[PDB]
């Protein structure tokens, strides 16, 4: 919408399933493998605006799609809401290494990293939490959008 | 330390058509972010084709080859070692 992702000169960073606990309004909770595709690119009218794009889809439902786009300008607001201490240049690697932690996670792990997606119609909230002996601890929280 | 391998292994052709191939390989120890598959004619100096396959997949189909020519097929994995260490590919040559 805002951003203007080029998509024709995008760089692929990550494209694989991730186990996600999906929480829906009027449905029972589901543990399913969702496909994450992470790209970076630039705007179509401004090659100097870097943009991070994340698309969540499933192999079982083709019309299921949730998207997130963070421009480098957007990142400054987001970096202060969550107390993020890395720069935009390194931000995608931190997301990827958290996703990697949830791929490698095992039921008996403690701390155990876990990916969660909650869906309200036209808005979804994605978080990766670390469950330890004392609390569920969010490492990142990201607002997604249908389509 | 076989724990830290990032190169796929035992890349092989499992099925073939005059112009089509089905290749497969075993994943490395590290988590694969996605795979890059490359192919071109084994005779030098004409371009390698490339495409991406998800990190969970272990096979891919290739189209549009010349019958009776050998291609150098290469697979490598994007993974945690991709930022600061070189591309670590496995390669085979296959005819028809």
């Amino acid at each position: 919408a805002q951003t203007g992702f080029d998509l024709s000169t995008a760089t692929t960073l990550f494209w694989r399933p991730v186990p996600v606990h999906v929480k829906q309004q009027d449905r029972e909770d589901v543990l399913e493998e969702l496909t994450f595709r992470i790209l970076t690119g630039v705007a179509k009218q401004n090659h100097n605006l870097r943009i991070l794009r994340i698309h969540i889809s499933s192999d079982s439902d083709l019309f299921f799609l949730h998207t997130l786009e963070v421009s480098e300008e957007d990142f400054q607001s987001l970096k202060n809401d969550q107390g993020i201490l890395v720069d935009f240049a390194s931000f995608p690697g931190k997301i990827i290494s958290l996703l990697e932690k949830c791929i490698l996670a095992q039921p008996g792990d403690s701390p155990r990293f876990q990916a969660v997606l909650t869906i309200r119609g036209g808005e979804s909230v994605f978080k990766i939490v670390e469950i330890n002996d004392f609390k569920q601890l969010p490492h990142i929280t990201l607002a997604f959008r249908p389509g | 330390q076989g724990s830290v391998s990032s190169v796929p292994t035992k890349l092989e052709v499992v099925a073939a058509t005059p112009t089509s191939l089905l290749i497969s390989w075993d994943a490395p120890a590290v988590t694969v972010y996605f795979y890059v598959i490359t192919y071109g004619e084994t005779g030098g100096n004409s371009p390698v084709q490339e495409f991406e396959v998800p990190g969970s997949k272990s096979t891919a189909t290739i189209s549009g080859l010349k019958p009776g020519v050998d291609y150098t097929i290469t697979v490598y994995a994007n993974n945690k070692y991709s930022r600061w260490y070189g591309i670590s590919p496995i390669s085979i040559n296959y005819r028809t």
